[PDB]
């Protein structure tokens, strides 16, 4: 079984695993992290003492939520209930299934890419459907009903906020978005774009400031991976950032994954910032705001890089 | 090729693994442990809304792989589609169709 | 293939028209007037018009790998122009009672107007689907615009569904041509077929499934069903348009492909539109006997002038004036179906709430309405094929073209179905002077709109010349 | 590549006929959904990749989401549906089953009678449809829009709540 | 070297499935779902009828196609939501007020 | 002629009337019957819901919901229950529903001493503490024929500032915790905990310091007071400054939060509106410049 094509193959699977596991691991840790940072920011200290500088809180919280009673209500439909966990997990997982990491370092070089990650978003709003249906509870179905308007108001431009690194790219694939990314970063020409899909990222996570209950229904460990899959989904709009806006793994003088690990963190950062900073807008503003603005925006900004790219190809 | 056949097998083994440890921590949280209004129209308008400038975006994310190739010629086709596109969305705005508070 | 400035000055109804849509609909979100709204759709539309007159000064050729221009285009873009201006013009006294709001019916006529002059244009499958969804959509909102009455919305529901159905049945026949051929032009539906084997079981079944779709959209038997219950269900101005914009343009494309496909001269697809049409004449004639409502009995004359339109249509292969004979039936039936509908629609105006009857009473119209009776009288004859009437003339023309052609079981069910509908028709207008027990500019020019339709009926079936050098005029691509 | 082409249309035919033979309108519309999703793979298989990702990002992505948008609206449970089983009795299927039937023959020796090489499965990128749509086809992505728009207007005129 | 004849095989009972759930179904949702089914199918034909041939133009259709899908399910759903309003039930049989 | 005269603080289903002489004003014996026939009420009420009982009419036109806020709110408020008429978000009608912190402290002041009641005096307004203390023993000392001298004045004017500030903190950071921001409640419950550490100085306790008395105060002042309250004077104006310019200049606060249940000086004068709202409506009458006590009128 000695073949260089096999060991390459099995490097190649365990390299998408290892991925994963530190994808999953890091979306845990970014929850403890949240904490820490919420502790920082708000002149106090957080989870310090489950471990060494807290960091086996995590263990003890998954301990927990593993060995708490797993309740579905009487009146539930069980599939749908089931579900909703499942798609708020796996669907901004696979989003993140595309981002490249590192040269050589990639789960799957698609052509479509971040479509691939539109995709998955379309699918996500399912999970926040299916727990507020699958709750049998009026309060929740509202609350569904309201995130999920949210959720639909910002997806309507968050593919188009990314179209300007696409058109500027000229393909979909992100290989070739961070290539094209070699001498000036995507966020000094496709700002517009940067601030549109910084807060469709924002709002389809179902994060501060754009959030709200159907979460009230759920315990044990389908309320644990609702708030992994919430993580994950952080962890995986800010690396997509990254690779689309600021270059991905590219760098002067570190190696390409210390610079994508640095500006992953300080895009995570700068989320637990977001949540400790801004207040809560009602509803009619942000959904205004979704529409009215950031989507003319959106096209505007498309209008003038298709100019200004075919003003530079002479 | 050597490399899109493990590519691929990669890709599998990514979705596979993802889907299965989703389905055994819901398995392992089963496991373990001891036991003891009328919605209005305005939702469906902005699913609507949503639905239908989505399919303007998928026409759009169609435009924007190929605009250098489409030339001027395609960027003045984009352009009416997207003037087009933002009269319905201003016609929308100012009727009151996407105010939710009357 | 690119668009030059000579492919732009070609597309000059259709540029005009949508610009009349941005216009519009930029005027309703400025300020909801309908007066000034209504005044700038039928600018647009008569704008239209009369660009059609530079259109034919810029000459017959193909603007798009989609869309061809010549006479035929010109003759389809005039009779759909000219019947959503008539559409207007009845829709605004019957929108002056409306409580809702009523500027959305004007652009819903512009873009089905778009769709018309798309499908006169068309010379693609691509075309074809895309005018057809464009003439049907704005119909859905028409027919249901009145959605707090139940017959409109029941109507509406009707329409949408079924017309959801034939869009994918025609979907589906047009991907299996797509499958057979490996090209979606019009001239090149059976191009890779030679020798005899014309009759390939892929393409005539897709070409069947179209045939459902398309007769779906003509109201030919067995896919007629809703044409009553979608007629009367809708407002008048919508059952106007339905009646004429829609199908004169669905016919014209329908034309223009079995004209440029090859597989047009098969036998199989003859045999089959011939079995179509006899049983459209017979049944559409049959169906209006005991009718004492005029919106379903014009429904089945509808279906019954149909397939009049496809025993024309079948002798296309054959004859020589056949296309000539359904430009000639389409405008004479234009203008009887516009002063038939438009007498429907004064009688309806204005819109008297959604909880009361828009019952006709057609019965002594004369003592109240002379001039009124009248022309429905008038646009009745037309309707039968009594002569000095243009009705007449397209009547003739098609049994001149079923004479050539040798299809005497189709001349024989015009001349039955004819006998039927002298009955019903002739039943109407003498209805009409029996004994039973407005004051806006508007009305008055719906008025003359009707009286000016069956002025050119009247003088077109004495002297019907004039039309005829028209169509003949109006000469498509060989 | 022939394997999950295989896999997807069967997913995707017992999806559908989950579909058509369920009460429950949220069980329905999510088997739809995985039809959705198979059928996406069916074209991921045969290389249209823009067809399987406007299939998920907009078909499964937004049309479905509408369907369970509207069907949550309504809090539909089966009030004269669940209580009736009427499309389950044989007496009104029978038929209607029977004619489908006979015309997915007809078809399927429509389609059995063409030429036949196979396909290639090469992947057509999104690339060269832009190209198409932007190039011999701009007409139709013009139209397309003003169609989009008009069925825009019309939901906004018939689902208004007043 | 996936035979075109089996995907329009695959096509062909979708659509029939579609159709027959559009026809047994007296609920006008189930109606607007076997609908939406058929013309998903007519799509998937045209998809591998592109596919077949190696050209953009039954991507192209499909791209129309699904344009016509969305567009007439949001109109589908618009009239439901109104015969939901004004009748308080989807009997698509009981809607049945002009006849002859 | 009461449009609907209900029980307010007591259930409906109670019998006689506390407040009366011959009422025991001790607990009874706990039965968990009554507990729980009580959550069998609990349970059907929303289902056996009559807007008549409430004095709501036209209750389901069926355009109207009703909507339960309570039992329990996520606040520092209390726990209580709104009943909303609902066409949409629209609130048309709402009755609230209290008495669930009723403590019969007036029939406990009928069954305390009048020095062993001004714990029970502390607990009324529990943010407020020696603020609640105040008229109490200003009362009995009306009764008892006392004037204080001029440094008891003085002593209960600071603990009352004291805790008014506190109160006035803790009001500002809830303010803008509901309005969506929580990060400045953490600094201004530490601003609490330095009025707290100057209580605990002076009274010996944090939030109820029952330190007045009938004529004067418990203790004489801790040497040391004027250490800690000169620290905590240098320490507020910063802190205060802070507060404002993150929260209450912030513009989304601002449309939260401005032109929301507006009222005038006739809706504020009909309704027995006092304190920062009816001064808010123009109306200049506070107690300590109207009508001066504890020497007020020497600051
Ligand atoms: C709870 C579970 C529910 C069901 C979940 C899914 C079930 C199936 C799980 C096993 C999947 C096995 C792997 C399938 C093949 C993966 C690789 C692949 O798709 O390769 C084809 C293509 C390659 O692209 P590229 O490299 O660019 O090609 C150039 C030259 N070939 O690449 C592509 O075409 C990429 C695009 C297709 C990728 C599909 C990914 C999964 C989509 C479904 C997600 C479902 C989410 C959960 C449910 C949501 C609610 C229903
Ligand atoms: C195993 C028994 C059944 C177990 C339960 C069901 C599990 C899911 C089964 C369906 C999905 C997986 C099907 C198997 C895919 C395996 C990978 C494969 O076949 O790849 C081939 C090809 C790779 O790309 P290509 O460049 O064409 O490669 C040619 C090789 N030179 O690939 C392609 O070109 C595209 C591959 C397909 C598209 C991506 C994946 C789509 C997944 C759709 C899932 C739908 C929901 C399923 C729900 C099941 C449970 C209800
Ligand atoms: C990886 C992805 C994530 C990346 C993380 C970093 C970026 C995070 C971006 C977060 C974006 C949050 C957007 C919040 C929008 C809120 C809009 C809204 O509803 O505003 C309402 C408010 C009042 O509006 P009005 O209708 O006038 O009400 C008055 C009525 N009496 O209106 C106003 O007060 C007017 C101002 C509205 C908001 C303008 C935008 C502010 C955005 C937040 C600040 C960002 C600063 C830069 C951060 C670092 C970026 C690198
Ligand atoms: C938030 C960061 C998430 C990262 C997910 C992927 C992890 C892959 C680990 C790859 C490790 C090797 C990287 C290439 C070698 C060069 C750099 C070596 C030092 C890190
Ligand atoms: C043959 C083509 C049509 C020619 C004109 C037909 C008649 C049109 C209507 C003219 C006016 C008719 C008035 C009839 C009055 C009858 C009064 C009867 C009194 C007992
Ligand atoms: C109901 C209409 C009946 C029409 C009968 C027409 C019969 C025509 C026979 C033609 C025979 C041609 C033989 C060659």
């Amino acid at each position: 079984w000695i073949s260089p094509e096999l060991i390459e193959i099995l490097l190649t699977i365990l390299k998408a695993v290892v991925i994963l596991l530190v994808v999953v691991t890091c979306g845990a840790f970014m929850s403890f992290g949240e904490r820490r940072l919420l502790g920082l920011f708000q002149n106090r200290y957080g989870p310090n003492r489950v471990g060494w500088g807290g960091s086996l809180q995590l263990v003890a919280d998954m301990i927990k939520m593993f060995f708490k009673e797993d309740w579905i209500p009487k009146f539930s439909d069980r599939v749908i209930f089931t579900l909703a966990p499942m798609i708020a997990f796996t669907s901004l997982l696979l989003a993140f299934a595309i981002v490249p990491v590192s040269p050589g370092w990639v789960v799957a070089d698609l052509n479509i890419g971040i479509l691939f990650f539109l995709m998955m978003a379309g699918l996500a709003v399912y999970a926040v459907l299916f727990a507020g249906w699958s709750s049998n509870n009026k309060y929740s179905l509202l609350g569904a009903m309201r995130a999920s308007a949210q959720t639909l108001s910002y997806e309507v431009f968050l593919g188009l906020s990314l179209m300007g690194v696409v058109a500027q790219a000229g393909s979909f694939n992100m290989t070739d978005i961070v290539n094209s990314q070699a001498h000036v970063w995507n966020v000094i020409p496709q700002f517009f774009g940067f601030i549109t899909f910084a807060i469709a990222g924002v709002a389809v996570c179902h994060r501060h400031p754009f959030d709200q209950g159907y979460h009230i229904e759920y315990s044990g460990m389908k309320f644990g991976l609702f708030f992994v899959g919430e993580y994950i989904g952080i962890v995986t709009i800010s690396a997509l950032m990254v690779t689309l806006f600021f270059g991905g793994w590219q760098g002067p003088l570190l190696p390409p994954f210390i610079w994508f690990a640095l500006k992953t963190a300080f895009f995570m950062m700068m989320f637990i910032l977001i949540r400790a900073s801004l207040p809560r807008p009602r509803y009619d503003q942000v959904m205004s705001f979704g529409w009215k603005i950031c989507l003319p925006l959106t096209l505007i900004n498309l209008l003038v890089t298709a100019a200004v790219i075919l003003w530079q190809a002479q | 090729s050597t490399e899109v056949i493990a590519h691929h097998w990669a890709f599998a083994i990514f979705l596979i693994v993802a889907i299965g440890l989703c389905c055994l921590m819901l398995v392992g949280g089963w496991f373990l442990g001891g036991r003891a209004l009328r919605l209005s129209a305005k939702f469906y308008l902005v699913a609507m809304f949503f639905v239908i400038f989505d399919v303007e975006a998928l026409y759009l994310f169609a435009w924007s792989t190929s605009i250098r190739e489409s030339g001027w010629v395609g960027f003045v086709e984009a352009a009416i589609f997207i003037f087009v596109l933002l009269a319905g969305l201003v016609y929308l705005v100012r009727i009151g169709a996407l105010d939710w508070t009357p | 293939m690119t668009i030059t400035p000579q492919n732009l000055i070609a597309l000059l109804p259709l540029l005009i028209v949508g610009l009349t849509v941005v216009v519009v609909m930029l005027s309703i979100a400025w300020r909801r007037n309908h007066f000034l709204n209504a005044t700038l759709s039928v600018i647009g539309l008569n704008a239209a018009l009369v660009s059609l007159w530079f259109v034919g000064q810029a000459g017959a050729m193909d603007v798009t790998p989609l869309m061809r221009v010549d006479g035929f285009a010109m003759l389809y873009t005039g009779l759909v122009l000219l019947a959503s201006l008539a559409t207007c013009t009845f829709a605004y006294p019957w929108l002056e009672g409306y409580n809702d709001n009523k500027d959305e019916f004007y652009l819903l006529v512009l873009i089905a107007a778009l769709g018309g002059i798309l499908l006169a244009n068309a010379n693609h499958l691509a075309s074809l689907f895309l005018g057809i969804e464009l003439i049907s959509l704005p119909l859905f909102g028409l027919v249901g615009y009145a959605f707090r009455q139940k017959r409109s919305l029941e109507a509406s529901i009707k329409y949408t569904i079924l017309s959801a159905a034939a869009s994918s049945f025609l979907l589906f026949g047009m991907a299996l041509v797509y499958a057979q051929s490996g090209d979606l032009s019009f001239v090149a539906l059976g191009k890779n077929l030679g020798d005899g084997m014309l009759n390939e079981p892929l393409l005539l079944a897709g070409f069947g499934l179209m045939i459902v779709g398309l007769g779906f959209k003509l109201s030919l038997v067995p896919f007629h069903l809703w044409t009553p219950d979608v007629y009367q269900g809708a407002p008048a101005p919508v059952s106007t348009f339905l009646a004429t914009a829609s199908k004169i343009a669905i016919f014209g494309v329908v034309m223009r492909l079995f004209l440029y496909a090859p597989v047009g001269d098969s036998e199989a697809i003859r045999v089959v539109l011939a079995i179509i049409a006899f049983a459209s004449i017979i049944f559409g004639n049959l169906m209006a006997l005991s009718q004492t409502n005029i919106k379903r009995l014009l429904g089945y004359s509808s279906i019954s002038h149909l397939g009049y339109l496809l025993v024309a249509l079948i002798a296309l292969q054959t004859g020589e004036m056949s296309m000539e004979a359904v430009g000639v039936y389409l405008a004479g039936y234009l203008f009887s179906s516009l002063g038939a509908f438009g007498v429907v629609s004064l009688m309806s105006s204005p819109y008297r709430g959604p909880d009361a009857d828009s019952l006709f009473s057609y019965r002594g119209l004369f003592w109240h309405r002379p001039i009124l009776a009248a022309v429905m009288t008038v646009m009745m004859l037309s309707l039968a094929g009594i002569p000095m009437t243009l009705g007449f003339i397209g009547k003739f023309y098609v049994l001149a073209v079923g004479v050539q052609a040798h299809l005497w079981w189709l001349v024989g069910a015009v001349v039955v179905g004819s006998a039927i509908g002298l009955y019903y028709y002739l039943r109407v207008a003498v209805s009409l002077y029996l004994h039973a027990p407005p004051s806006n500019w508007q009305y008055s020019a719906g008025g003359i709109v009707v009286l000016i339709s069956a002025l050119l009926v009247l003088v077109l079936g004495v002297w019907p010349q004039p039309l005829i050098s028209i169509v003949r005029l109006a000469m498509p691509l060989m | 590549m022939e394997f999950a082409f295989y896999i997807c249309g069967l997913i995707a035919i017992l999806a559908t006929l989950r579909v058509i033979t369920h009460t429950n309108p949220v069980h329905a519309l999510l088997y739809l959904i995985i039809s959705l999703l198979a059928i996406s793979g069916v074209f991921f298989s045969l290389g249209a990749y823009f067809a399987g990702a406007l299939e998920i990002i907009v078909y499964a992505g937004a049309i479905m989401v509408l369907f369970v948008f509207v069907v949550m609206m309504l809090n539909l449970g089966g009030s004269e549906i669940e209580q009736e089983r009427q499309w389950l009795k044989p007496q009104v299927w029978i038929g209607p089953a029977i004619l489908s039937a006979i015309m997915l023959v007809v078809i399927v020796y429509a389609i059995l009678g063409v030429n036949d090489q196979g396909i290639d499965g090469t992947p057509i990128s999104a690339k060269a449809v832009g190209i198409t749509l932007f190039g011999p086809y701009v007409l139709a992505v013009e139209l397309a829009s003003m169609l989009l728009l008009a069925g825009l207007v019309v939901a906004f005129h018939v689902g208004r709540e007043e | 070297m996936i035979p075109l004849q089996h995907g329009l095989i695959l096509a062909a009972i979708l659509f029939v499935l579609g159709l027959t759930g559009l026809v047994i179904r007296r609920n006008l949702l189930f109606m607007l779902i076997g609908l939406e089914i058929m013309i998903n199918a007519s799509a998937l034909a045209f998809v591998v009828a592109g596919s077949y041939w190696g050209q953009t133009d039954g991507q192209v259709m499909y791209i129309l196609a699904i344009s016509l899908a969305a567009a007439e399910a949001s109109i589908g759903l618009a009239l439901l939501l109104q015969l939901h309003r004004r009748r308080q039930n989807l009997n698509i049989d009981s809607v049945s007020e002009m006849r002859g | 002629g009461h449009p609907n005269l209900r029980r307010i603080m007591m259930p409906q289903t109670w019998k006689g009337h506390p407040l009366r002489k011959d009422y025991p004003a001790r607990a009874t014996e706990f039965s968990p019957f009554e507990l729980t026939k009580a959550k069998q009420d609990l349970e059907m009420e929303a289902l056996t819901f009559k807007p008549e009982e409430w004095g709501m009419k036209r209750g389901t036109n069926e355009d109207f919901m009703f909507l339960n806020l309570g039992p329990n709110h996520p606040s520092a408020h209390g726990a209580f229950r709104i009943v909303l008429q609902l066409d949409g978000e629209e609130i048309v009608d709402c009755v609230p529903d209290i008495g669930y912190h009723h403590r019969g402290a007036e029939k406990m002041g009928e069954r305390q001493s009048w020095h062993s009641y001004i714990p029970y005096t502390d607990r009324i307004e529990y943010l407020g503490g020696c603020v609640n203390e105040m008229p109490y023993v200003l009362a009995v000392e009306k009764l008892a024929g006392i004037t204080v001298p001029d440094r008891v004045n003085v002593i209960r004017v600071m603990l009352s500032e004291l805790f008014r500030i506190n109160s006035h903190l803790l009001y500002i950071s809830t303010f803008i915790q509901d309005v969506g921001a929580m990060t400045p409640v953490f600094f201004a419950f530490t601003d609490r905990q330095k009025i707290y550490d100057l209580v605990e100085a002076i009274t010996g306790f944090r939030m109820h310091p029952a330190w007045f008395r009938i004529g004067g105060v418990a203790h004489d002042l801790p040497r040391g007071w004027d250490r800690l309250l000169r620290e905590f004077l240098d320490w507020m104006p910063k802190r205060l400054a802070s507060y404002e310019k993150a929260a209450l200049q912030n513009t989304i606060l601002k449309g939260r939060s401005q032109g929301v249940a507006a009222y005038g000086a006739k809706e504020a004068l009909e309704w027995g509106t006092t304190g920062a709202g009816l001064r808010a409506t123009g109306i200049d009458f506070d107690v300590r410049k109207a009508r001066p006590y504890s020497g007020y009128e020497n600051f």
